């Protein structure tokens, strides 16, 4: 259920108007949401992918980045927000009846594009984060509409975020990453040594099912919750980075915070652009019309998808499998300049 | 240990020069190394004092204008001052050897006389000089001097006093022979070819194959043809490096992969800086000749030869679709991230952004651009540095600025490079040198790998503590002064890049930057020149294949094939791209231009200006015959409707009797008027973007000469077209004619152009300065006044570009670099906000900014930037000007009422004729957006009210026309 | 999958300015592209229908007929070919540019002695040609790429009101009662066919698929791919042909009437077959569903238009690069156009 690895062709092509931004998963039906350079938002159903469920054009500008969040209370719905070259942050609503996309509110507060979001609930208590080229990083409330907090981390401005709860690293152009502790907003650790404008970074979450980067090292690690992260770049590398433990708001270790390269992956032919975890495997695409399947273990490419597109391949997902609220579905979908999506099944 | 320049083949000429150069030293006496370039005086020198545990080198190059200073800099950081005065090296076992190469460059004054050589002189023979602040006597007491240079036949080389070369040994050094370069060569290959065992047979005819072409490019290119054919043997070693850089960033290779890389690396050593076409045929002929000979394979050519790393992990050769592909999506990242520019991608600069990758990508390779202006070449190294992880810096020299600013921005580019470690490309424009001082401080930066005098005295120890500091920060385990100095140099060499635009290498300025010692023997020469016809040819078809162009019967012409620079003819759009060729051409012969380069940008403009006044001119003529078809369907319907079937309708069916017939005279007209609009739209983009400099003459012939292309391509146009007619609109002109324009054709035709020019800021050449006050009372109270003359011009531009007012800059011959960025357009844009680089902060622009440039100085200094960038418009008084001042002012001082009473009258004529048209237009509108019976009989009404009018106020012309007969004598006269 | 049945209820409404005459789908996107009579082409989002994605004022007069083709070139970015006939005398060839949602005029094809009635685009392995048919009794032939004729023969005494292509093979429909199949490269015709007493208004072939009429008979009809078609008149009938096999450049001989359908209460404008199902329109305000192997009427679908309703369109089901979505659209004169989806 976990080491499954996509099949040579894909399950199905699904044509998008223009060139095909970011795509996202619905963590519970089997819909799958594909964003659009010219700013429009489709949803595709998995079995019946000739025409579109809803889709509508709010921005004005391309769309750069988008994510969706399954809501779950103590005391129920998809909320999806979408990034854009418009300053903009659109919050839309799911609803499950009629297959419609309802918009809820527009978030503003940015002095420039805005280029990565990311959702999550707190103790029935939802956050929206964002970065943009205003070099700051801000995370948002989705239920009072207002902003919590702003700062900026870093000296060029911040492509994009991943947040574990309340730590945030944020990869910017200036060839650097930054873990900083939001509620007290101040950094805590650089990352340096690629050479070229991160891409996109991620949190590496820990499993229990054994891989070699996804375990605690020591008891203290293990107490923290995060231990390692994952870059791409520019420099077609793949770089898994370490992070050191601060004094504990945490409080930077002076002589312990700058992170350490624990593993760099190489081989791709141009700029990794986008980057997935699945168990064992590290899921990767470039602009080499390729997408790689890195073994976190060995550090080796076991598959490779070569000319999945005639063009550049921008985005790509898979189910979370850290989290117990959502069931890690075998099912891939990869999104592409060629103005076409591709979803791969069983 | 090829990349390594301390490797040095013994040969016997090479042991036998440096064993008397070692011995001639060991006697205490001065050495003066002569030969042609590349011989190896610095080879042998080196080599003889490598191996010394007792002697140190100092490289001093002499540039044309080289003082003592520059040698006492260069010295300062070597030596002591010691008073047992005593200029003592800083070693106390080491001697010190001042090299002093290119001796001959340094010029003569006014009297016959070198500074530098007589400070040489004074060096060996009186052991020491005077020092010019506190007027004392210094002793040289352990530095040799040994120096080279060229024969004196070489041009740029001077005579040498006797006095001076009495006291300095010389030896000289010839080239090697074809049989010793064979086997040095040889070697080499051997050494690279290791890296390929397979192949190991292979090395000698590949050396015999390199020395071979050398030769006879040697024979053939020499400096009679062009300044710049200057063959050494150094480019055999730079081709060796080629090969092997190539080989070892390279995958698996074959014999056809081995040829074809040694071709590459020939064509990018050898023919990259000839200039003619006919010299790279011959080229290309050498190489199938000397591969045929040598070497018993695909085609060999300039373009065929690829090879790139930008797609793979290795350095291979890769075709030219996914290379176009690939380049055309990083472009578009670009424009996107860095600096928005609309420009197409072609072959040509597909190549030319390979050979600048593959130069970038060495170790101290450093790049002279040569080509004609708006070719490309600061955008292509731009884009190129960003693909490379380079940081951009151009240094923002401009008027009113001195050494003081160059040397903060060079040390600044240092001190990023070395301290900071950030990899730097540095673009140095031919306008940036504004002085010889510039370019002897960059020829001494790329001759050694820094500059001495900009780091001395108390800056020279604050650098030791910056560089001290920053050693420590990476654990470097050194201490001496040596080596932190050699990891200063070390560093800049590695992280700094100097790229070289020069736009008219005829120019003297750009000829000493040429000629320049350091920068011929250390720079990349790429002769890009202009754009050879395939380049233009694919670039028009690549930005004219976006619009409606083909919307009538075209019969194919039957012409030659010399006479077709595109593919055959199949299609309109391939005869407009070679109509515009060719009258790019026949424009460039006829002004004369003789053996400059010719820069494609009125080209890229005219192509500009034709796509958009095409597509707004096929949407105009396809609304208003949909609007006329409509209309006389409406109207038949209306007449069936009323057959079929009350009296005001019926009126208004009879009074619409001339609507109709001239409704059907333009659907008649229709298909004439498609089938000459791309002829029309052809020759008003010629005028928009080629006529603005010329007189009415040359625009004439250069009209009858676009006239017979535009024939000859089976293109159709209007016989009897006019640019006012056809550009110029009636509110446009009676606009104009209120602000105060002249009643000249010509000047009308000049303020059509200078108001249609939205992409580039048009320059206005009026010695009246008349057109100041007319485009101030075009705007009104936001027109503002500013001069390149007066200071804080930047402040006022910079608050009126926050404002959006509208800026006339005068004295536009005394252009200031500072708004080179608003001159090309180079925004960037933030959302909704579009923001540009003036002086050193950016500032938003409102979108209401205009810029106009006067100038009232005919004849004076536009630099080719300005020149090559604006849509410049002169501003001449012809005969007719002449003629109608001279009548206005006769009738004025004649009789006052009555010019009054004629200008008010054509005045309100062509009030009520625009009225008219107006009303014309408003009944269209109003027939198509079907109380509107009485509507259209009030405007049936106001039409016949309005031509009754003109009817009575045509009664007093011939009175007007004896009066401008009878007074045609005197404004002939006066003209 | 091809045995989708439309719903009962229209789900999109779709206004524009004048009369819709020709709506053709786009085969990747769902984008309805709708021609009027006063000459503007409409680009219309399926999920936005009050604003057009694009729009351009094409031809200055009524346009009569349209077709689109999406290129697949073996070496050259692919893109949507769109052409539209009008009464111009001319035709326009465009395409969509879907990066920035606009029409882009190609080239124009001109020739044509009065107005272009039909149109008709297929994609050889690396040429495209275009056909057309007009009141001047002729048929023409274009090339894509070049823009000159190639081929120019008269069919019929009559005027020809609508052709259909299929490889080398040209079917012509026109005022009078007869169809011809002609043969493109050579200009031969091969076959003939009476029986109707109306002016014929819309032919086209049948295609195999892999059935009562989708199933070659012998290995003779397999090699050519040729057994019926389809066509239909002003006679509120239409009516399947059998194809004679000609001796075979092919050297000609008549059209077998193996069925008959009626139910149709005025003129029949268009004829769109799905798999096993068949769908036509007339001016009686109805579209009628006709199954293929029972050649009897399923459903009908009353009072859409108040006005006549003008075409159909249906997305190729033989095609391997096309989709066979589940949707269908349909023009009338009422200035409305619906849309059935899922
Ligand atoms: N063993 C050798 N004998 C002769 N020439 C050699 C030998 N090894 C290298 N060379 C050539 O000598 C050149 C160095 O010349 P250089 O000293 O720069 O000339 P210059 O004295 O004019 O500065 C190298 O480019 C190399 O090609
Ligand atoms: N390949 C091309 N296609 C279209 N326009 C071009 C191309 N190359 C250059 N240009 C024009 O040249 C201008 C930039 O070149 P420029 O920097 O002026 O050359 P230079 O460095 O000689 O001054 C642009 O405004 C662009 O319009």
């Amino acid at each position: 259920v976990l080491k499954w690895i996509p099949r040579n062709l894909p399950s199905c092509l699904i044509n998008v108007e223009s060139s095909v931004t970011s795509v996202k998963l619905h963590p519970n039906l089997p819909i799958v949401f594909v964003a659009t350079d010219h700013g429009k938002l489709y949803a595709f159903d998995l079995f019946n992918y000739t025409i579109p469920l809803a889709s509508l054009q709010s921005h004005t500008k391309a769309i750069t980045s988008m994510d969706v969040l399954f809501t779950n209370y103590t005391n129920n719905y998809l909320v999806i927000v979408t990034a854009s070259k418009d300053l903009q942050i659109h919050v839309f609503k799911w609803v499950s009846e009629e297959c419609k996309f309802q918009q809820i509110r527009s978030l503003l507060g940015h002095e420039h594009i805005v280029s990565a979001v990311k959702i999550w609930q707190k103790n029935n208590d939802v956050h929206i984060a964002s970065c943009s080229r205003d070099q700051t990083v801000k995370i948002w409330d989705f239920h009072n509409g207002w902003s919590l907090k702003t700062f900026q981390p870093h000296s060029q401005w911040v492509r994009s975020i991943d947040v574990l709860g309340d730590y945030i690293i944020s990869g910017s152009h200036d060839t650097t990453l930054r873990l900083t502790h939001w509620p007290s907003g101040n950094g805590l650790s650089v990352g340096t040594g690629h050479e070229f404008p991160i891409e996109k970074v991620k949190f590496i979450h820990f499993i229990e099912d054994e891989i070699r980067f996804r375990t605690p090292s020591t008891d203290r690690y293990k107490n923290w919750g995060m231990q390692y992260c994952v870059s791409a770049s520019r420099d077609r590398t793949i770089k898994i980075w370490e992070i050191p433990l601060p004094t504990l708001a945490p409080i930077p270790n002076p002589t312990d915070s700058n992170f350490r390269c624990v593993l760099t992956l190489k081989g791709h032919l141009s700029w990794v652009r986008d980057i997935s975890i699945r168990g064992q495997y590290l899921f990767s695409c470039a602009d080499d019309k390729s997408v790689r399947c890195w073994d976190l273990n060995t550090g080796q490419c076991l598959h490779v998808w070569e000319k999945l597109h005639t063009g550049f391949v921008n985005c790509l997902d898979l189910d979370v499998d850290f989290d117990s609220n959502v069931t890690p579905r075998q099912m891939m979908v990869t999104g592409g300049l060629d103005c076409k999506s591709n979803v791969f099944m069983r | 240990e090829v990349m390594r320049p301390d490797i040095v083949i013994p040969t016997i000429d090479t042991i036998k020069h440096e064993k008397i150069f070692y011995d001639l030293l060991n006697s205490k006496r001065g050495i003066i190394l002569c030969g042609p370039p590349g011989s190896g005086k610095t080879m042998i020198m080196n080599n003889a004092l490598r191996n010394s545990s007792l002697y140190d080198v100092v490289g001093i190059n002499f540039s044309k204008d080289t003082t003592t200073e520059h040698i006492l800099s260069a010295l300062h950081r070597h030596t002591n001052y010691v008073t047992t005065l005593t200029l003592l090296p800083k070693s106390d076992i080491k001697n010190l050897v001042l090299f002093c190469d290119e001796i001959n460059l340094p010029k003569l004054d006014k009297y016959g006389s070198q500074n530098v050589v007589l400070f040489l002189r004074q060096l060996m023979e009186k052991q020491g000089f005077w020092k010019t602040p506190e007027n004392k006597w210094v002793t040289i007491e352990r530095i040799h001097i040994v120096g080279a240079c060229n024969p004196p036949t070489d041009p740029g080389r001077i005579p040498m006093s006797e006095r001076f070369t009495r006291h300095a040994a010389i030896l000289y050094l010839g080239y090697p022979s074809g049989k010793s370069l064979s086997q040095i060569y040889e070697i080499y290959y051997k050494a690279i070819f290791k890296l390929v065992p397979e192949f190991r047979s292979y090395t000698e005819p590949f050396a015999r194959a390199s020395v071979h072409l050398y030769n006879e490019c040697k024979a053939r290119y020499s400096t009679g043809l062009q300044s710049h054919y200057l063959f050494s043997p150094r480019e055999l070693t730079r081709l060796v490096r080629g090969v092997y850089t190539a080989i070892n960033t390279g995958p698996r290779q074959t014999l056809r992969s081995l040829i074809r890389l040694w071709a590459y690396e020939a064509w990018r050593i050898f023919a990259d800086r000839l200039v003619g076409v006919k010299e790279k045929n011959s080229f290309e002929q050498l190489l199938y000749e000397t591969v045929d000979k040598y070497l018993p394979l695909g085609n060999i050519s300039s373009t065929s030869l690829l090879f790139s790393g930008l797609l793979s992990l290795d350095f291979k050769e890769v075709n030219k679709t996914d290379l176009v592909n690939f380049i055309e999506e990083r472009f578009k990242t670009f424009c996107d991230e860095e600096l928005e520019v609309p420009m197409v991608i072609h072959e040509s600069m597909v190549d030319h952004i390979l050979r600048i990758d593959r130069a970038l990508k060495q170790v101290q390779g450093h790049m002279m651009l040569i080509g004609a202006s708006r070719t490309g070449k600061t955008i292509l190294t731009r884009f190129v540095a960003w693909l490379n992880g380079l940081k951009i810096v151009q240094p923002k020299i401009h008027r009113h600025s001195n050494l003081s600013d160059f040397d903060m921005i060079l040390k600044k580019a240092i001190s990023d490079c070395s301290l900071k470690e950030s990899r730097t490309c540095l673009i140095i424009d031919e306008s940036n040198i504004l002085e010889t001082a510039f370019l002897e401080r960059m020829n001494t930066l790329l001759a050694n790998a820094d500059i001495p005098d900009l780091f001395q005295g108390e800056e020279y120890d604050k650098l030791l503590n910056n560089l001290r500091n920053k050693t420590r920060s990476l654990g470097l385990l050194l201490d001496t002064e040596q080596e932190l100095y050699d990891w200063f140099v070390g560093e800049i060499a590695k992280n700094l890049h100097v790229v070289f635009t020069i736009c008219d290498p005829t120019n003297n300025k750009s000829s000493a930057m040429i000629s320049s010692p350091a920068l011929f023997n250390r720079c990349i020469i790429n002769w890009m020149g202009d754009w050879d016809t395939k380049t233009m040819s694919q670039v028009a078809n690549n930005m004219v294949d976006v619009v409606p162009m083909e919307f009538t019967d075209f019969i194919v012409p039957e012409v030659n094939k010399e006479l077709v620079f595109t593919e055959p003819i199949q299609t309109i759009r391939d005869a407009v791209v070679n109509i515009l060729i060719h009258f790019d051409r026949n424009f460039y012969q006829k002004m004369k231009v003789g053996v400059n380069p010719r820069s494609p940008g009125y080209f890229i403009d005219g192509l500009r200006a034709l796509v958009k006044l095409v597509t707004a001119k096929y949407q105009d003529l396809q609304e208003n015959q949909r609007f006329v078809n409509v209309g006389l369907e409406k109207l038949n319907e209306s007449v069936l409707k009323v057959n079929e079937l009350l009296d005001r309708s019926i009126s208004l069916v009879k009074s619409l009797t001339f609507e109709k017939e001239r409704w059907l005279n333009t659907t008649k007209q229709f298909s004439k008027t498609s089938q000459e609009l791309i002829g029309n739209c052809i020759i008003s983009s010629i005028y928009e973007t080629y006529f603005g400099h010329l007189n009415e003459r040359e625009r004439g012939d250069m009209l009858v000469i676009l006239k017979r292309l535009l024939g000859k391509f089976a293109v159709k146009y209007d016989v009897n077209y006019r640019f006012i007619d056809y550009l110029v609109t009636l509110d446009e002109k009676m606009k104009w004619l209120e602000c105060g324009l002249d009643k000249n054709d010509y000047f009308l035709e000049n303020m059509s152009i200078v108001m249609n020019s939205q992409d580039a800021v048009p320059f206005l050449l009026d010695p009246s300065s008349h057109m100041i006050t007319v485009i101030s009372n075009y705007y009104g109270n936001k027109t503002v006044l500013l001069s390149f003359l007066e200071e804080g011009f930047v402040k006022r531009l910079e608050n009126a570009v926050r404002f959006g007012s509208v800026v006339i800059i005068q004295d536009g011959e005394f252009f200031d670099p500072i708004i080179s960025r608003l001159i090309s357009r180079e925004f960037n844009h933030a959302g909704n906000r579009v923001t540009v680089e003036i002086g050193d902060h950016e500032v938003d622009v409102s979108g209401d900014f205009k810029l106009f440039i006067h100038s009232c100085d005919p004849s004076g200094d536009i630099p080719i930037f300005l020149r090559s960038r604006v849509r410049l418009v002169h501003f001449v008084t012809n005969k007719e000007s002449i003629e109608t001042r001279i009548f206005d002012i006769t009738l004025t001082e004649e009789n006052a009422e009555m010019q009054r009473k004629r200008e008010d009258l054509i005045k309100l004529n062509t009030e009520y004729r625009l009225k008219l048209k107006n009303l014309e237009k408003r009944l269209l509108e109003e027939l198509n957006n079907s109380e509107l019976m009485v509507t259209l009989n009030n405007l049936k009404k106001e039409a016949m009210n309005i031509e009754k009018k003109l009817s009575e106020s045509e009664e007093f012309f011939p009175q007007f026309d004896n009066l401008v007969e009878e007074y045609s004598i005197i404004g002939k006269h006066s003209v």
